[PDB]
């Protein structure tokens, strides 16, 4: 499918509301496995189970190991832009 | 043994 740029607004006091799997050491993209009801990803729309996360805030996540991706994703604040695709 | 795929919450 088409690569989408998706905006998520997160308050500083909360997480993103996503579960992810995958990463470089698994030979697959960072993938969204859950979108948690009533949390930012759910409320903001545009992000879906099965989407690969290609980048966040311009930071390339295509060749990133799982743990390092968790760090990068969890470190973002405020108005957070995701680059995602469903294949 | 085979394992479930590592999953993280963020």
């Amino acid at each position: 499918g088409p690569i989408r740029k998706v905006l998520l607004l997160k308050e500083d006091h909360e997480g993103l509301g996503i579960s992810i799997t995958g990463g470089k050491e698994h030979g697959v993209p960072i993938l969204i496995s859950e979108i948690h009801p009533g949390q930012p990803a759910d409320r903001c729309g545009g992000l879906h189970v099965g989407d690969a996360i290609l980048a966040v805030n311009g930071v390339n996540l295509r060749d990133t190991k799982h743990k390092e991706a968790v760090t990068i994703l969890s470190q973002q604040r405020g108005e957070i832009e995701f680059e995602v695709v469903y294949v | 043994a085979n394992s479930r795929k590592p999953t993280s919450i963020i």
